[PDB]
């Protein structure tokens, strides 16, 4: 069962220490499992649940033109099994490094970077591994319902959940089956992604999930993320390190559908340290963000590397209100044409180790030509801990809302471009209509008045007798 | 305090090198009796400067003495930590539209500070039982305005940009 | 159909410097605070700040006729908190002031503010969702019914 | 002013990161400051703040005694902190062997567990010890509590036991009376032995005598508190801090039974009994007759301070509100502490007074020093608990809790002595007596009723023209 599966990992391989620690040994030993039962499963196309070291070159190269990573001959976690309990710890440092050399092409690796370790003695370290993998080995896995474990031990206590990724997902899609997506700037997991692909078992992948992201360890996590959802070596791949230093591919290139996750108020230090100024990006701004934010340095990247039918959906804390006139400018410049189209703001709190609510940003390069904005503050599902959740089919009341242009009262609407350069470029005080408003009947309000005046006047001239000195 | 090196761009690679530093206010005809004059009128070469800011190296005199009056113009707790303030805005007529919209806490000294000022004392929300006393989580509030709010960690205190 | 703020020059405030010890203790213009507020008709707060503390509060000195208004930590959720000023007081940028005009009557408008405060909250609402709140931008855009002098 | 300059810097330096490494950086630099400071003060009699070969180690092998180190005569803060690209790598865990064995004398050892010989990059390392170590070089005067910084960054989380100062202060002008003998002094489950700095550094010309015994379980903590005093000329030639738990290892149990000993008893101090070891039948639990649970283990350490303790000498400690006598799991304890007057007095706090607690404590002050009379001498408020910088000498209090501490001052609004046998009397009283008279008020009956006879009175004509308004 799911949750029960869900279970086995919530008590026992959660053991010993702070689940961020052994995070990575866990997810390696699952990832070498996988790879494991997938290698195996692969070479039936005859009862390898036992290998034989009869390795063929000419042969062996067509996993590496194909899944380009051959495990081994005899070194998968079921042929593990057996010399499981026995010295010594570094096999898998080894059965790391050799399927990591596997030079030929596009090597998509340098990438089990986790077990060291800690650890103190080497016996404990044994015990340790030994018990960890039989831990993983020790769990009833069928074959498709692999990832779903991912899902959960990274959804830990500690991030963006389903219904929200989700929510971006049909924001980034309608009416559209074009090569390519998708672009990420600063990806943070593939969680956001994982939906890409399950609007693209449909029809087909059309380029590579291509995401950006400064954290290594994340990097590799994200990495193994979007490996382990069956999805093909070929195109699907992350750069590492910031994208307001080195973006790439410039080059490569206007793309059709972006989407994002920014984290909060990171500084950058850069204007202009470098000739920023002058760049490709930040040159239609005129001007350059503060230290204090990064999130409109993302957006420009963002209609940078944007299509006719790109859209850019990204996600923010409020820190785009109006903020002055070099935020107004950068607004502005988004109102000059139909760049922005809609924005939508959310609830608190909705996300984890957070407060605010959230705000959703719509762009493309597409004609409205108007500002409609698509606002609720409620609902906003907010029963289940804690604004939790956009429900199936309330999501799709919003993307019905999105659909053509509404103008729902008690919920937002078309804004005139008049009126919001009228307005100070703001949101969303257009429109935020008017909940709990009551009033009542005189007749009732002033009968009770005058009978309970009497049952007072009776009440005090009774105790003006109970005054007895 | 703020004064300038400001001779000659005759003989431009600082040949005729005069005038040693000019305290505000500073007059065309007071340095040029300093520095005498280059046969024609090329000069006021910004150099050096002892300035709480930034300035350019062709600034006119009379612009120089424009900021050395938006500088005396404003308190001096605000003239001593314009580097820090400066960072936001871009110049100081900017400056001076926004000069009312700054918080200033000399009695703040961190953001935790700040938190328990704008939640105890200036009583946001009320009540505080003593079953809710200590349970008020300043740093998440901290943070949250940090999001939020535009703030400024400076020497003297706290300066909240607020609009 | 006034339009808000015109009818008089509303004023904002202003800071001191609170470790100005003679400018904190002595003398006793009443300095008022948000916390003051939430009353009605405070002529004199509880903090008595210093009649020389005009050199460095850069306050508005107020007559006998003023009323104030909140700007922050309450509002953004309620109706505004009023108070009829009624002596020389002072107060900083944490709330601002009103006087009327000539055109009015203080207490017509004092009871202006409190009457449209369930609107007069809608009216610059937001303005951020921080401590800070309502501007005073929309606080001087709305239209108002204000009458003539014979009928407040 | 001052300090604010070096509060500002003590804020600056926290970028980029924690204090967990940055411990070893201000530990090592201040340490090696103190030494360039002291040591080479010692050997200026005007020449080197760039330190050489002038050290003879021959001949200065007398601090390598009483400094307890010949630390770098050729691996200086001066010595180490130039350039980029150099040879080599490891400067910061292994290999400044030669002070950090240092076995001729006294030696100490985990002296120097913070930054010897190793070490992971070229001069990304060693320039980042040039680079910071510069940086940290020029840090000057602008001497007491010079590592006020290090007050603050042992106080980094602190903004559990971080020795709250004012409580500190409190224990040490409490220490006080009958006090000036020997020894001077001890200290069971010390900790952050900063306590111990305003108890003696304070006392430095008044009284000094003996090393100071603390135990503790964190060895990071144990090594920064041992070094912690250290850092301002506190000696640490002899005067030593032992390390361990206090129950399964109270040494000295030899050296000696004490006089005068002050501790602030943590939480994070239980142990299971009861007792499997002999702990069941020792010097201490046995004059229990029922022992230390698995949880409540605080009433423990008292048991262990009449362990250590005499008759003229006075011993304070604290503890969390939890004893009022806590069961009969505990009244036979609490009836063992009034068999006699082991315990001596008690006085109460106000929450918070602490970081963060906020709940007050208890101080049991004990000494064999009888009257003998029940004391309730204590004051829950003022004690003005609000922060540190109203009433900064004294409390107005100190000397006034010192006055009836001092002898038997019954003063209203506070609590006095009762009888001896008036604790058995009653169950235990800790501490309800006396907790006097707040917000009695009493009025008059005419000045109460008249006055809202005349404001209904008001109100009706105002009420009957509302009504005549109520209508349209």
């Amino acid at each position: 069962e799911l949750h029960r599966q869900i279970w086995q990992i919530a008590n026992d391989v959660r053991g010993s220490v702070d689940g961020w620690d052994f995070k990575q040994y866990v997810l390696g030993a699952l990832f070498y499992r996988f790879i494991s039962e997938n290698f195996s499963s692969y070479i039936e196309a005859t009862d390898d649940i036992k290998d034989d070291a009869i390795k063929t070159k000419g042969y062996f190269i067509y996993p590496s033109q194909l899944f380009c990573n051959v495990a081994a001959k005899a070194n998968t976690n079921d042929r593990l099994n057996a010399d499981l309990n026995s010295i010594f710890v570094a096999i898998e440092s080894s059965a790391y490094g050799y399927p990591s050399e596997a030079d030929i092409k596009g090597l998509f690796a340098d990438f089990d970077t986790t077990s060291n370790r800690l650890g103190n003695t080497v016996k404990d370290k044994n015990a340790r591994l030994a018990a960890v993998l039989k831990g993983v080995e020790g769990l009833k896995l069928g074959i498709d319902l692999f990832g779903d474990a991912y899902e959960f031990l990274i959804s830990n206590y500690a991030f963006t959940p389903q219904h929200v990724s989700k929510l971006i997902a049909q924001l980034a899609m309608h009416g559209q089956t074009h090569v390519n997506k998708i672009y990420d700037p600063a990806a943070g997991s593939g969680s956001l992604l994982l939906q890409a692909k399950k609007q693209f078992d449909n029809h087909i992948i059309e380029e590579g999930f291509f995401g950006q992201e400064i954290n290594h360890t994340t990097y590799n996590l994200a990495r193994m993320n979007m490996f382990l959802h069956n999805i093909n070596y070929d195109k699907f791949d992350i750069k590492l390190g910031n994208t307001l230093t080195e973006p790439h591919f410039r080059d490569e290139k206007p793309f059709d559908a972006i989407v994002s996750n920014p984290p909060y108020s990171v500084k950058w230090i850069g204007s202009d340290d470098p000739t920023l100024i002058n760049d490709e990006r930040f040159a239609p701004a005129g001007v350059l963000a503060p230290k204090s934010k990064a999130d409109f340095a993302f957006v420009l990247h963002a209609l940078n590397y944007l299509s006719a039918k790109g859209r850019a959906a990204i996600v923010c804390f409020p820190g785009i209100f109006y903020r002055g006139g070099a935020e107004q400018k950068i607004r502005q410049y988004l109102v000059d044409n139909n760049y922005v189209e809609t924005v939508i703001s959310l609830a608190p709190n909705l996300f984890f180790g957070t407060t605010i609510a959230v705000n959703i940003l719509v762009l493309s390069k597409h004609k409205t030509d108007t500002n409609v904005q698509f606002i609720d503050a409620s609902e906003l599902f907010k029963k289940e801990t804690n604004n939790n959740i956009l429900t199936d089919a309330h999501i799709e009341q919003i993307m019905q809302v999105f659909a053509s242009k509404e103008d729902v009262a008690h919920l937002a609407k078309s804004v005139a471009f008049e009126t919001v350069v009228a307005n100070d470029y703001n949101l969303s005080v257009s429109s935020y209509v008017e909940a709990k408003d009551n009033r009542e009947i005189i007749d009732i309000a002033e009968l009770n008045a005058e009978l309970k005046t009497t049952v007072s006047k009776i009440d005090q001239l009774r105790k003006d007798i109970d005054a007895i000195v | 305090d703020m004064q300038v090196y400001i001779a000659n761009l005759g003989k431009y690679n600082e040949g005729e090198l005069v005038g040693a530093w000019f305290t505000f206010p500073i007059d065309f005809e007071e340095v040029k009796e300093k520095i005498g004059l280059n046969d024609e009128y090329e000069e006021y070469a910004i150099h050096d400067y002892e300035l709480p800011f930034t300035v350019d190296e062709y600034t006119s005199i009379g612009e120089l003495n424009r900021l050395w009056e938006m500088v005396s113009e404003l308190p001096e707790e605000l003239q001593s930590e314009l580097s820090a303030l400066l960072t936001h805005f871009s110049s100081i007529e900017e400056l001076s539209e926004h000069q009312e919209d700054i918080i200033i806490h000399s009695d703040c000294d961190d953001m935790y500070d700040v938190a328990r000022y704008y939640i105890e004392e200036t009583g946001a929300l009320g009540e505080v039982p003593a079953s809710l006393q200590n349970y008020i989580d300043y740093q998440a509030y901290g943070r949250d305005l940090d999001l939020s709010g535009t703030f400024i960690s400076t020497n003297h205190g706290i300066f909240e940009i607020v609009y | 159909w006034k339009t808000l703020g015109e009818i008089g020059k509303w004023y904002g405030g202003g800071t001191p410097s609170k470790n100005k010890i003679e400018f904190w203790e002595n003398g006793s213009i009443p300095w008022i605070s948000p916390k003051d507020m939430g009353r009605t008709l405070v002529d004199s707060s509880e903090d008595y700040i210093t009649e020389e503390a005009v050199l460095h509060s850069s306050t508005k000195l107020i007559p006998a006729n003023s009323i104030a208004i909140v700007v922050r930590s309450s509002i953004l959720d309620k109706v505004l908190p009023s108070a009829l000023i009624k002596v020389p007081a002072t107060l900083n940028q944490d709330m601002k002031a009103v006087i009327p005009h000539e055109n009015i009557l203080v207490k017509y408008i004092y009871h202006m503010i409190g009457s449209r405060g369930s609107d007069i909250l809608r009216a610059a609402k937001k303005t951020g969702g921080s401590v800070a709140s309502i501007d005073s931008k929309k606080l001087f855009s709305f239209k108002i019914p204000v009458p003539n002098i014979n009928e407040q």
